[PDB]
């Protein structure tokens, strides 16, 4: 690990050659020295709190809420350096770390750097407020290449269909308790009730880690199977029968 | 449709029924079969007269050994009321916990006007590994027996 710090009462100008230190390494290590690298940028926002405070210095012109109009060819001068390359064995994998201002994703921080990347991960509250940890929202977390980095090869042929399950039977268990708080207690069936003994263990067995439990995948999915042994098999219908009669019987 | 499967080797079930008539085995002394000292009593005709008196099953049984290979159809016994009548619904492979000779045992200590019928109500490998589950299917149902096996095969 190399760490590049950068404080509040360090200077504003060392925090935009920051994450250009940080990549010109990584730009090294992958492209020169054949080695995956993962870059974590925490809290970008603060580098668009000092590209403004650095342009204002010259009395440029603001574009969008303040921001310099020329910050979408500036976060994208920082992302656009990652990525597989032809040639050579290695590869760049970035993850940067935003604060979405009062927990609007409609700031042009979040909004130009959907913009770029592809995916979000949305640490949300309502889930910290509770105390799960590590609090991520599945709900509105997408990683647009997913399909490109599981199955046959990569991790296990059940990945796709166990995660897209899961991800069904969360929401249909956030739609019960949002539906059941407004309508009543006495209206849930037997079925109803399934769907909140999911959330409920999906919430603690899943999603609640600690934070030196180091999982790997195959202690993930593992995990994730017997969560959806808590449905019986014809309530499954995300998931195939091929597969079905593979894994999910114990 | 009660097919317990049987085991290759000794069917263990058939071996646990088996001594716990000899449970009600009431000695002349008082104190019943206990330590390797139970093997050795002198069983007269004093002492397996009151044996087949208390143990309904040992005079049942011999009605069934004889009088069905036989095949003597006059014979006044009810067979509907020994072996009960596995109700499961049809299309899904399910095999049971409890084979033929432990669902003759629980059918006995039953009270007599229910000994025909068991009906599936919930089961883990069909209807889910859910207490939700469990809680939807047994309430506003009737009797029924639970029956559950841990890890230990206990």
């Amino acid at each position: 690990v190399c760490l590049f710090l950068n404080l509040a009462n360090d200077p504003t100008i060392e925090r935009i050659i920051t994450p250009r230190l940080a990549l010109t390494t990584a730009e090294f290590l992958a492209y020169q020295c054949e080695k995956h690298v993962l870059v974590i940028l925490t809290d970008m926002s603060s580098y668009a709190e000092a590209l403004r405070e650095v342009s204002a210095a010259r009395e440029e012109v603001p574009g969008r809420r303040g921001f310099p109009g020329y910050m979408y060819t500036d976060l994208a001068t920082i992302y656009e350096r990652a990525g597989r390359v032809e040639g050579r064995n290695g590869s760049i994998t970035q993850i940067p770390i935003l604060t979405m201002p009062n927990d609007d994703i409609t700031h042009p921080i979040p909004d130009l750097t959907g913009y770029i990347t592809e995916g979000q991960i949305y640490v949300d509250r309502q889930l910290h407020n509770r105390q799960i940890y590590p609090p991520i929202n599945v709900l509105p977390s997408l990683s647009r290449l997913m399909k490109s980095a599981i199955g046959e090869g990569m991790t296990r042929k059940d990945h796709a269909d166990v995660s897209n399950q899961l991800y069904a039977c969360y929401a249909i268990g956030k739609d019960v308790q949002a539906m059941k708080a407004v309508v009543g207690e006495e209206a849930l069936t037997s079925d109803d009730l399934l769907y909140l003994e999911f959330l409920q263990k999906f919430e603690r067995n899943f999603i609640a880690q600690g934070p030196y439990e180091n999982r790997t995948v195959y202690e993930t999915l593992d995990i994730g199977w017997q969560l959806l042994r808590i449905f019986p098999k014809e309530m499954l219908k995300r998931i195939p029968q091929s597969t079905l009669s593979e894994f999910y019987p114990r | 449709g009660w097919t317990g499967k049987e085991a290759p080797g000794p069917n263990p079930r058939v071996q646990v029924l088996a001594a716990q008539l000899l449970s009600d085995m009431k000695l002349q002394d008082g104190k019943r079969l206990l330590g390797p000292q139970w093997l050795d009593y002198d069983c007269d005709r004093a002492v397996i007269e009151d044996w087949v008196f208390r143990v309904p099953h040992v005079a049942i049984f011999l009605s069934v050994v004889i009088c069905k290979g036989f095949l003597v159809l006059c014979s006044s016994l009810d067979l509907t009321t020994l072996v009960p009548e596995r109700q499961v619904d049809q299309g899904r492979g399910f095999e049971s916990i409890l084979d033929v000779l432990s669902v003759m045992y629980i059918n006995a200590q039953l009270p007599r006007e229910q000994r025909h019928r068991w009906r599936l109500l919930f089961s883990s490998e069909l209807h889910g590994h859910s207490f939700s589950q469990l809680c939807g299917h047994i309430t506003h149902r009737g009797p029924c027996v639970a029956v559950l096996e841990d890890h230990d095969k206990h």
